[PDB]
């Protein structure tokens, strides 16, 4: 196609898009990304770009494990929109190379789902999602460097970031300026 | 008159279709009427229902345990979930069911997905936990069972033929038919 | 008044529609009211169902077993499945079947997929089970077979004609035409 | 007659179905029937709602609190979102609960997106504030609460068993059961 | 009789349901009836209408103010759109609106897409610029309005609480309770 | 009696819904009806449609013009395509519209596509075209313009107000209101 | 394809269309084609077509970001309808380089979005819809150099532009007459 | 495909299609095929052949704008169908090249639309409409030749034209016969 | 793909397929090919095959244009069926080049449409129809030779011709037996 010649011509150039819902297609493919350039060369910077509304936890804890166990340094970008496990992957970005570009939006939310089934299997999916979100908010602590009681006051329901108020908060480390 | 209009002047309610809002609306005005006419003659509650129903079981479970009247259950061809429970709800000693009746004991479910943040699916699940529990205190006290036996029971489908729902505790007595017929 | 209560005043029931709860819980009212209205003088129940239906054909077969008065079944121009059942569940003498009449004795299936683990499907599947063996104990008790010859008749579908559904025990008698008409 | 005509005329009045404008229009027609058939005399407002509507629920909010007779509310299985309020909204020393009526008070929500400008779209979030506020409002004129404290309340789904929603009063008394039944 | 039958004898009408023509008809018939059974008694209008509809509106509007008798508005939970314009339509002195009944004055809009040649939405546009101007027109005579201060103020939605509803001029009286209830 | 069987009383038909045929012949039956109750006592029509049909328009435009009785219309919020011409098709002298009724003369359409052979469509083209000349032809007769003025006019849709449409020749009387109220 | 062979040969020429809608797909593909020309030649224009009905305003912001920070000065072109998101990347061009073709249309409107869920949910998209209007209102007040409470008057509702128009109103630089 | 490498094959003989109905993506299409055209040989004639059933204002004013704008002189073919959109960018090729195939048939008809919304919101879509319909009008007065109280007159609902009725009309300068 | 490709190579020794319904895209990709085969060798014959079950006069006009305009001569081959606008296009061809494979069908039957609207658009759309009708059998009676009274009456409703019927009608001017 067109729009993955481009895509392809930035993946030479090892910059890479989350631009769409983290699901597993995207993640996958993302993860494929991380993987082979991080084979291509082991010490240059793979720049991520974020325009997401979100996503699932699962997908984007596979990006977050293929962030973290790439030997190069994912440098992330607020690009328009970091919402949900598009902030989350935003803030998992190399310290010092967390980025928001200057109208890029945060949104910071914990995570939504669905209970379905009989009260026994209810009772195990609420035990999972509270694990899920206790993990979800360690991390959003750890990457923010916020303590965790803030990151589950805010995180309530949706609290949104400009490029600035997410710099101070801890989401991104500098905003692109040129 | 209907059939229907004639075994309500007998005092006999219909359950029959599924335990939803519609129906237990239905069955608290007829348990209250049928307590006005007469409050110290037994009501008798016919159950061929599905089930279905958290707060419509509990909205006719309270009002077969509010009335004056002893309420006489008598499952039919089914008491499925909501359905067992108000089989159960009967007065002891009556509480018949016919011999070829299935009795579905079950705990609850949500019919389908609701979405929505965690913390709102926390509350969600900590009430069909808690709507678990009251299935399973409600069943204790008319079954004579531990509760944590019920859990244990009901936590699958439990499908109880009449024979082996009295010994369950469900119901008394399977009842005999009358002429050979 | 219609045709359909002037035969009820006659003490004849229509089964005609598929046996479900809704017409199960109305054949349960009629055969309570034919016998409280007159307990000692035959019900007549004609059937005309396409069956379905098991909690609703065990609901009406216990009722039409339950009841004082004896039951006279008369299949129209089907009894399918459930219907069937029923046809058989009449008082032995009675079971009357018209020379056209086709008797489809069938096996319980499930109308279409009930999902969940396999643990709750071993349930489901063990409850068809013995809706499959209490389907052919019913059976069995009013056609006089052993009920290993009706799992194998019954194994799959076996339509009856009327003269041969009373060689198998299903009716009695074939009813003959009164006048050439 | 039915049950529901029965009811009636012993001044009890069914919400039954979800507060909408067609449940809305029946509740105030019966409302304003039984002020002026004997204005002295306490209507029952029986109460197994899952709630919605808040024009709704302020057209039989503003109603039950208009009539010159008190207003006794009962919860039977449930008052969801409007229909606590409604709970609420009865006479005090009156506004009873059956024992596992749940009550789920809940702040105001639109089902489904509203499109539109965001000048458009800080007006239906003005709106959707004040029916915040005037469900806050509503309620601790009624339940003593500092209106603050059903914020934080509200803030999520908060379902109150009977017993706990006397505590948090929503209801005065968790009413007994008459006979045991 | 029911409940509305009860109230049309006291001369109600329930406007209830969205002005649409199958309402507007209605209306219109029960105005012109309450006219010819005593033309010198005050009908009184119940609104708890999310409006809709212009050539409905303006079909009772004018028939509300055709008839001999005086109306009486009363906005029971809501007056939206075109039911507020019916609202304002009552006679002065009259138009009560319950105390938390909004109302919700809207200029004219098109429910979806209407499409055609240019030409053809130059007049369809022009149509519903003077339903705008028609609308504004109206509601300043019944409030006293100065017709380009409602354009200003129904440019958007704005709702109106009752006791700022009679500021605006839509009512004049926010009824009060009559016992505490 | 309802309000329309009570206007009906007073020889009042209403219109109210579109003219199809379903409408048409209930408005025919209620025309003859009303001739042969008392054929020397102007029938009323009130007319709220929003129009469609020219067999329907026809088959009750001719039978208000058959008729014994004078015919009086009353546009009440709507008289659109075929009800426009209806509206016209009143007694001379008669003919009313409330003060703000618009009035839509416009000319015939087809809803939707009929498909076709060209020898087939030119038929169907030839009856729209004869459609649209009988409207005009119809509308000339009462309205007292030259049927190329109606083509020029009818054009597009041409929204008349009560004022203008008894300028247009539609109606006669923007009838007065008659208490303020 | 032919159409995505006829946008690669004008990629190659350093033009680029927004053509559709802006969601985010069709900007993470802009804005993955501003990275790409912006390291190609990082002084070289690039000419983006803007035939738009408007679009997302954080699908937008991504472009919008993107522009401003490529090193290349991105001349924009209302190619027969920049309306909403449109008119703003139109506006968002370098100054001396933001084109009308004369019959191009522009249209102005504050953003349109839609409130859901609870009241506590709503207070906080209303809160983030005043802060997401207020700042596409400073940057079309920047773009055109209009005053804000202009710029919020105008684009109250739809408020259209020919050409000659939004020249004298300050979308635009120039109009094309060739 | 089979149908993108014919067209391909043809867009190097400078021989682009409007085919289908008039949207923004057929328009950026075609914008794109006229302004890779005129960049490949600025001299040389685009023979556009118009069959087209009509299509958006905006989306043929684009079209327009780059059939103007180019400098090469679009030569227009109306091919079977020239109607709303079509014959308004048939009419609009350079004089002395609209062509009309002898049995294409122009339909001339004032544009459709839609009005939606609130009372103010139509206002303002009426006031658009009579701004697009005088400029369409204005243009097809400016095509033909004919005066824009005929142009209005005509164009009230459907106008047919023959390739002979539309070459005195105007909106063709000659027809093909070969 | 692959039937995509035995076209290319049939469209390399001149043979086109009509093989659907004559829509507009089927008539511009057939256009775009004998505009491009008359461009390679404006000498040598296109074989067009018909196989179609009719379609649209316009789509039908454009393909009949382009193939009286191209300096080629297209011979027509009724290949299974060639009714409505597949008979037109078949008797199309030119005269000793219209040939009809021995068990092909010719369905001969007046235009099909749809009266639309108010009944001052219908009377426009039946003026457009009697003239259209009129034009389709001017070329039938053109084609055939047949006088225009016996193709407006056999082609009122279906008439059937076998490759021995239409060869004495005189759609085809041979059968093809080898
Ligand atoms: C990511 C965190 C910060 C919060 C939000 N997460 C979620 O709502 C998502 C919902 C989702 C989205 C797309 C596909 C599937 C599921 N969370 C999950 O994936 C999820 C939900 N329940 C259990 C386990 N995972 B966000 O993505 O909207
Ligand atoms: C003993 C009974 C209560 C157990 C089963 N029934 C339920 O649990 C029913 C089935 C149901 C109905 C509507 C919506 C969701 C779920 N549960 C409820 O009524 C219910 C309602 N709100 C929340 C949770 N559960 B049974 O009927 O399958
Ligand atoms: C022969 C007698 C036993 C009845 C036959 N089959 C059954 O037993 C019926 C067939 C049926 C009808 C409606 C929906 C689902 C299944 N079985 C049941 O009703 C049934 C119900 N719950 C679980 C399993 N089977 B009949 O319906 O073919
Ligand atoms: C608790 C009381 C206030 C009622 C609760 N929520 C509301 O206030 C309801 C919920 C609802 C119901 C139907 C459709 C849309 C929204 N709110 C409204 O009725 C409503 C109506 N118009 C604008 C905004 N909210 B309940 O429905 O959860
Ligand atoms: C405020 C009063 C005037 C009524 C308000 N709006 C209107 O005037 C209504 C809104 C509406 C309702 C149904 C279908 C289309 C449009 N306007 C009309 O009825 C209407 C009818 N024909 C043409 C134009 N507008 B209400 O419905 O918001
Ligand atoms: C103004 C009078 C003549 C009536 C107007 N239009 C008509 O004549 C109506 C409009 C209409 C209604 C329903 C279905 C199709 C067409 N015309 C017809 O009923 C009609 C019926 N058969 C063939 C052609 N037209 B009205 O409906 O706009
Ligand atoms: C650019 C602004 C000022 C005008 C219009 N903007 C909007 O209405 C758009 C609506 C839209 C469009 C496409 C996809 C998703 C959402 N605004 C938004 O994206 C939006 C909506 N709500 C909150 C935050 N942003 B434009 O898109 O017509
Ligand atoms: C060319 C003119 C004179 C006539 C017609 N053009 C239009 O009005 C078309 C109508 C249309 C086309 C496609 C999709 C949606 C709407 N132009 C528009 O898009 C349009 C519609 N309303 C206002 C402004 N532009 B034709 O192209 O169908
Ligand atoms: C071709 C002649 C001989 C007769 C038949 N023609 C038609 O029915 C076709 C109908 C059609 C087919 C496909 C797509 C769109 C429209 N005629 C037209 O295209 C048509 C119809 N009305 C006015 C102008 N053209 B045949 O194609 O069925």
């Amino acid at each position: 196609s067109l729009t993955d010649s481009v895509y392809e011509r930035l993946l030479s150039e090892r910059i890479i898009f989350l631009g769409s819902e983290v699901n597993d297609e995207i993640a996958n493919r993302l993860c494929a990304q991380i993987l082979l350039l991080a084979a291509e060369d082991a010490s240059k910077d793979i720049s991520l770009y974020i325009n997401s509304p979100g996503g699932s936890i699962s997908a984007g804890m596979a990006i977050y494990d293929t962030m973290v166990l790439a030997p190069c340094d994912i440098a992330t970008y607020a690009m328009g929109m970091a919402a949900s496990m598009g902030e989350f992957l935003l803030a998992a970005g190399t310290k010092g190379k967390r980025y928001a570009l200057p109208h890029a939006r945060i949104l910071m939310h914990q995570p939504l789902g669905g209970v379905t089934g009989s009260a026994a299997d209810i009772a195990i999916q609420a035990e999972q999602f509270a694990v899920i979100k206790k993990e979800m908010f360690r991390l959003n602590a750890e990457f923010t460097g916020q303590p965790i009681e803030r990151i589950e006051a805010d995180s309530d329901r949706d609290r949104w970031f400009t490029a600035a108020e997410a710099l101070e908060y801890g989401f991104v480390d500098h905003i692109i300026t040129r | 008159s209907n059939p229907y209009n004639k075994l309500f002047e007998e005092r006999i309610i219909f359950l029959g279709v599924q335990v939803d809002d519609a129906s237990a609306n239905d069955i608290m005005a007829q348990l209250l009427v049928l307590e006005s006419l007469d409050p110290d003659r037994d009501i008798t509650m016919y159950i061929n229902s599905p089930g279905g129903g958290f707060t419509s079981l509990m909205a006719i479970y309270d009002t077969m345990q509010y009335v004056r009247a002893d309420i006489q259950t008598v499952c039919l061809g089914q008491a499925a979930s909501a359905a067992a429970v108000l089989l159960a709800a009967g007065t002891p000693g009556k509480r018949m069911a016919l011999p070829n009746a299935r009795v579905l004991i079950h705990q609850p479910s949500l019919s389908g997905v609701i979405q929505g943040q965690f913390s709102d699916l926390e509350i969600q699940a900590a009430e069909i936990e808690r709507m678990r529990t009251l299935m399973e205190t409600t069943l204790a006290r008319h079954t004579g069972k531990d509760a944590g036996v019920i859990r244990k029971d009901t936590d699958r489908d439990k499908i109880l033929t009449a024979e082996e729902a009295k010994d369950y505790g469900i119901i008394d007595t399977v009842l005999e038919y009358r002429k050979l017929s």
